[PDB]
């Protein structure tokens, strides 16, 4: 109901953890958990690739569509682009409903 | 083929393949007689009002010739728009001319 796709078996889940390295223990045996441990952080990269189906449109309709374009008139910065600042944003939210076709 | 056959089909659509698309149209013409089946010498000159720039000699027959060399003659406004949106740049290749079921 949020829009998509429904999946009986979605694309799994990918679990990551970073495993505990211990501190130093003590010299005498104790039996109780370890709880004291060297502080850790990992990075990476990722990479992720679909494949897209796509269904042509062939339609007869003479006159032209409605199609999405950016707007023609100058402005302070570029749509869709970083600012002075450095930060990425979207102007505006894109549907994919423009071309027609008969009911 | 006699009289009673048609010797041609209509034809107009357009078919968009990879690198190419392929653009066919049909229309209806009428051709009357011209000058009387006639020649005839044509000119302008500066003896009446016409300055000389735009003086003229020439000839007008009875013929008549076809004219397709304009886009609209072969593109619908919807295919001008998927051209025009989709490529940086096209050419033509060639071309077909059909004439038929002619009625005098
Ligand atoms: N997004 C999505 N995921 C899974 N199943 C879906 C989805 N949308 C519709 N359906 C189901 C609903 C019907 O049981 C069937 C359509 O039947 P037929 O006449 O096409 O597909």
């Amino acid at each position: 109901l949020m829009g998509g796709f429904g999946l009986k078996h979605p694309p799994p889940q990918i679990l990551i953890k970073n495993t505990p390295v211990p501190a130093d223990p003590r010299s005498t045996f104790n039996g109780d958990k370890l709880n004291s441990f060297i502080t850790q952080y990992s990075t990476g990269q990722v990479s992720v690739e679909i494949e897209w189906e796509l269904q042509k449109e062939n339609s007869k309709r003479w006159n032209p569509e409605i199609q999405y374009t950016s707007n023609y008139y100058k402005s302070t910065s570029v749509d869709f682009a970083v600012n002075t600042e450095g930060v990425y944003s979207e102007p505006r939210p894109i549907g994919t409903r423009y071309l027609t076709r008969n009911l | 083929d006699g009289v009673g056959s048609s010797s041609g089909n209509w034809h107009c659509d357009s078919t968009w393949l990879g690198d190419r698309v392929i653009t066919t149209s049909t229309r209806t013409w009428a051709l009357p007689t011209y000058n009387n089946h006639l020649y005839k010498q044509i000119s302008n000159g500066t003896s009446g009002g016409a300055t000389n720039d735009n003086t003229y000699f020439g000839y007008s027959t009875p013929w008549g010739y076809f004219d397709f060399n304009r886009f609209h003659c072969h593109f619908s406004p919807r295919d001008w728009q998927r051209l025009i949106n989709n490529n940086w740049g096209f050419r033509p290749k060639r071309l077909s001319f059909k004439l038929f079921n002619i009625q005098v």
